[PDB]
């Protein structure tokens, strides 16, 4: 019978080689995930459909910010084959009230708080 | 001596960048044909359709007439652009 | 060629974020700026909501960490007080 | 440019004659070249309804 | 000649299917994306104990808003102006 | 590391040697100056321009007509500047933006000639043997603009 | 006159004669017709690009079905260039 | 016959007006004309996707023709123009190929320039100076 | 459908924008009724909007004819000779205002399929492509395999 898959915990224990490859320090982990649905929930189990709806990833290629916490991570583990997860980067820090209207999420995963649309 | 494309046909392309590098300029003056690359000016239904096909390198089918239906369907005042 | 754009940090689709789409499409010949485009207004609203969610999530996680630290304190100094 | 309408149209939709030498050549590659030229797919003004084909002479 | 018995792709004797380099590359690309997903999921920020109850207030307020919306369902108001405006159908000139 | 000349000892394509950066930048400057002097002296006739308007790119020239498939919230006969010009070209030279040309470089002006609704478009949905038949008539707002001028300035 | 052609508006006969007269007034050697390009000469759909060379310099070239027609069209092109009414001329300033 | 339909003429005409240009009895008989007209409207609705697809295919074919005239393949031209950061779309590129042959020659020369710069960079992999046309204008 | 309908090319009446914009609409005849629910909106339009529209568009003559009518109408006559008759039957003031403004902003050209979203009288500035463009010339114009 086809059932829900229990991912062994060893899969989610990064190695030093993984750290070097993907550029992430085990200490000081990132706070937020940018998650984009890159796969259709069609032809996938209803539980994956429901998890996608819960995470609010109904539209494909639409980034969504999520907490990097154990429960959200469990849901993302359930639907990990349909999504792309990246760490949200804040080169200029968190947006403030003043610059809340000038933000932009660049394809690199950086939320720039000044968007001038002018040459550097 | 490097040229992105041969400059013996059509314009002679010369690419450039502005100092700021935010726009690409292209100087492409047309090339005239050299005088030496020029020559001096020189100084029944079945048989009909076969002759026309041989003349215009087409098949026989197009030279046959069409019916009144198609003839009157054709638009005699087509829209004209430019 | 969206992969090259991604490598350069631009949107994979040139129709995405950038001057080509986010700049005003026109302006009055007098020079007066044109009213904001509907698509640009919607995009700005979406980015504002995204930024506000980012701030909210980060603030909530920071507050949770601070609360957990405070609770661990409470436990530690309590334990010590009833030990003494 | 600066041509009259009819001469310009004639020049644009004129059929050119190309020569292929088949000596020691793969018939498939010869056929690919000939098909492109015959269809006119080598012309920027190409269109299936424009009858923009060209003549190909293979020796 | 060259018949597949019955219906292709379903029976015991199906039409053979072969993976192209294109398909292999596509699958490898998806696998790489998922490996990166594993890496980024392997580094949680808070622990379960640290997260316990850190969104309880917001979640409760959101459900309170939902409950208020559910319980505020009531027939709309009715105005004398709406009823009397129908008399304008026979509004004429002089 | 020498390899005797064989059919596969060297790549089939010719070996290209790009110009050295210093001399090539000098040539860049020379060509840019030449084109700038052409613009100053007005050695051009008709100018065409690839301009990004609405959501599309239009190849445009003075006296051209453009049909934008929507209303622009502009009174008819009103003049506008098309600000997203990707390319401006003449008989002898063309200027390309990266990806957009400068305002000080190009000024394309249009006039809102007409505001109209498109001819009725039929949207028909049908599925056999399901009593599934639906019809809708949609008219899309449109604006015809006439491109009055394409002006370039010596700012290269 | 927008979209109109010089000789569409001003009907002329013997454009070669007009061009010869104009070049004589401008003190330029009489043009020499020269077959720059040709295609399908012996067919029923020939193309002839005939160029007018003065002092071994191309003043204009015109296409045609026959050599005479191509020469006439090249004369028309040369006249347009001399009179400054080329198709790519500066648009009228309104 | 308390209530009878008196508009059936116009109800039939509303359909037959769109079938007058058909062939055979489909342009006269309502029982057939309605079927043919429904099929025609469905085809018209579905043909907009095909119109866009065929427009792009035609533009690609014409761009391929022009790039082959200039010695380049369509993938090379398009990719290298993108790398040069020129965002001309296929419609405009085909229009340029047809009506501005010298501009298209300039664009093809630029594409080949960028292609050769990329080849040189790959061959001399390292921190060698970036190609003059390979530099990317950053936006912020 | 396109094949069952006439078509035209994008065009202007007299190059409407080159020198000056000329409002193509010239006449607007509003047939209205004193009585009849169908023309209530038309009556309100005549009372509250027609004057403002007339002063906004001084180049359009407006003829408001109040006669017994079951279907109030507006006939728009354009400089080019086109006549467009629209029913304002049971249309509110806002609907009538929008319809009239659309007629004012619209040219007299037929509302049919437009073959091209653009129209250029000078499509080429560098020379329309012909097969001999991008083709090099040979010495003495010798065709291939020619001996002399
Ligand atoms: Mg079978």
């Amino acid at each position: 019978k086809f059932t829900r898959s229990r991912i062994p915990e060893k899969v989610f224990q990064a190695s030093p080689e993984d750290h070097e490859k993907y550029g992430g320090d085990p200490q000081n982990p990132h706070k937020l995930h940018i998650v984009t649905r890159i796969k259709s929930t069609r032809r996938r189990p209803y539980w994956e459909k429901d998890i996608i709806k819960m995470l609010g990833l109904e539209k494909a290629h639409t980034p969504q910010v999520h907490k990097n916490i154990p429960s959200v991570n469990a849901k993302l583990k359930v639907v990990k084959h349909l999504i792309r997860i990246k760490p949200l980067k804040l080169p200029q820090g968190l947006p403030a009230e003043e610059n809340m209207s000038n933000t932009c999420l660049k394809s690199t995963g950086e939320l720039v708080v000044q968007w001038h649309l002018k040459p550097v | 001596t490097y040229s992105p494309l041969p400059d013996d046909y059509n314009c002679n392309v010369e690419l450039a960048l502005t100092s700021d590098g935010r726009t690409i300029v292209c100087y492409h003056p047309s090339v005239d044909i050299p005088y030496e690359h020029t020559k001096p000016i020189p100084r029944e239904e079945g048989p009909m359709i076969e002759q026309l096909s041989k003349m215009f390198f087409t098949t026989k089918h197009r030279w046959y007439p069409h019916g009144r239906y198609h003839r009157c369907r054709k638009n005699l005042n087509p829209p004209k652009d430019r | 060629g969206g992969q090259w754009r991604l490598q350069q940090g631009l949107a994979a689709n040139p129709s995405g974020y950038g001057p080509l789409t986010e700049l005003p499409d026109w302006s009055y010949a007098d020079g007066r700026p044109a009213p904001p485009m509907k698509g640009q207004l919607r995009r700005k609203a979406e980015r504002e909501t995204f930024a506000r969610r980012v701030v909210l999530l980060s603030q909530e996680m920071d507050a949770g960490l601070q609360a957990w630290q405070l609770r661990q304190q409470k436990l530690q100094e309590e334990q010590r007080k009833q030990e003494n | 440019s600066s041509f009259s309408r009819a001469p310009q149209q004639w020049a644009t939709f004129a059929r050119i004659w190309y020569l292929l030498d088949g000596k020691m050549q793969p018939p498939g590659k010869l056929a690919a070249m000939a098909s492109i030229r015959l269809q006119g797919l080598h012309k920027p003004v190409y269109h299936a309804l424009s009858d923009c084909g060209d003549h190909v002479v293979i020796m | 000649r060259g018949r597949i018995p019955g219906r292709q792709w379903i029976g015991k004797h199906r039409r053979p299917r072969f993976v192209s380099l294109r398909a292999k590359q596509n699958m490898i690309r998806r696998l790489e994306i998922e490996a990166e997903n594993h890496y980024w999921l392997s580094m949680p920020y808070m622990t379960r104990e640290q997260e316990r109850g850190h969104a309880a207030v917001r979640r409760r307020e959101a459900f309170e808003a939902i409950k208020a919306a559910a319980t505020s369902k009531f027939p709309p108001h009715r105005f004398i102006a709406d009823q009397l405006d129908h008399l304008n159908v026979t509004k004429k000139w002089s | 590391g020498y390899v005797p000349k064989t059919s596969l000892s060297s790549p089939p394509w010719p070996e290209v040697v790009l110009p050295d950066p210093v001399e090539e930048t000098r040539h860049h400057a020379e060509v840019v100056k030449k084109v700038n002097e052409m613009i100053v002296t007005g050695q051009y006739g008709r100018l065409f321009a690839v301009v990004h308007f609405a959501s599309r790119q239009w190849k445009v020239t003075s006296e051209d007509l453009i049909l934008i498939g929507n209303e622009l919230d502009l009174a008819c006969g009103e003049r506008i500047r098309l600000e997203k010009v990707l390319l401006v070209g003449a008989d002898n030279f063309t200027l390309l933006g990266k990806p957009l040309l400068g305002k000080d470089l190009v000024r394309v002006e249009a006039t809102v000639i007409e505001k109209t609704e498109s001819w009725p478009r039929i949207i028909m949905r049908f599925r056999k043997r399901k009593n599934f038949k639906k019809k809708r008539i949609v008219t899309t707002p449109q604006t015809v603009l006439r491109i009055n001028s394409i002006e370039i300035a010596p700012c290269l | 006159m927008t979209g109109k052609e010089l000789f569409e508006m001003w009907k002329i006969i013997n454009p070669m004669g007009l061009l010869v007269e104009e070049l004589k007034k401008r003190n330029v050697s009489a043009p020499e017709s020269r077959l720059t390009r040709q295609s399908g000469g012996t067919t029923a759909l020939p193309l002839y690009f005939v160029g007018l060379y003065c002092d071994k310099k191309l003043i204009a070239e015109g296409p045609g079905e026959t050599v005479l027609v191509a020469e006439e069209e090249a004369a028309r092109v040369a006249l347009r260039k001399l009179y400054g009414f080329t198709e790519n001329r500066r648009p009228w300033n309104y | 016959l308390r209530n009878r339909v008196t508009d059936r003429y116009f109800r039939i005409q509303e359909v037959l007006k769109h079938a007058r240009h058909f062939r055979g009895r489909k342009n006269r008989c309502y029982r057939l004309a309605v079927r043919t007209v429904i099929r025609a409207f469905v085809k018209c609705t579905k043909a907009r996707y095909l119109k866009k697809k065929n427009m792009r295919t035609l533009w690609i074919n014409r761009i391929t023709a022009a790039s082959q005239e200039h010695g380049l393949k369509y993938p090379a031209l398009i990719g290298n123009l993108v790398k040069c950061q020129v965002e001309l779309n296929r419609k405009v590129l085909a229009d340029l190929a047809i009506y501005e042959p010298k501009t298209f020659k300039s664009l093809a020369a630029l594409a080949s320039r960028r292609r050769h710069e990329g080849f040189a960079a790959a061959l001399g992999d390292g921190k060698e100076p970036e190609g003059i046309f390979s530099r990317v204008v950053q936006y912020h | 459908t396109a094949r069952g309908t006439p078509s035209r090319f994008l065009a202007s009446v007299l190059h409407n924008g080159l020198g000056r914009y000329v409002q193509q609409l010239q006449r607007l005849s509003f047939s209205v009724s004193r009585d009849g629910a169908s023309s209530r909106g038309a009556r309100e339009f005549v009372e509250r909007e027609v004057i403002d529209f007339a002063r906004r568009n001084p180049g359009v003559v407006i003829y408001v004819n109040s006669r017994p009518c079951c279907v109030p109408r507006v006939v728009a006559e354009y400089l080019n000779g086109a006549v467009r008759e629209e029913s304002i039957h049971c249309k509110s003031v806002e609907e009538i205002s929008t319809l009239v403004q659309k007629l004012a902003d619209q040219s007299g050209l037929d509302v049919i399929r437009i073959r091209k979203p653009f129209h250029t009288d000078n499509p080429s500035i560098q020379g329309q492509w012909h097969p001999f463009t991008n083709k090099p010339t040979t010495f003495r114009g010798l065709r291939p395999r020619e001996v002399q």
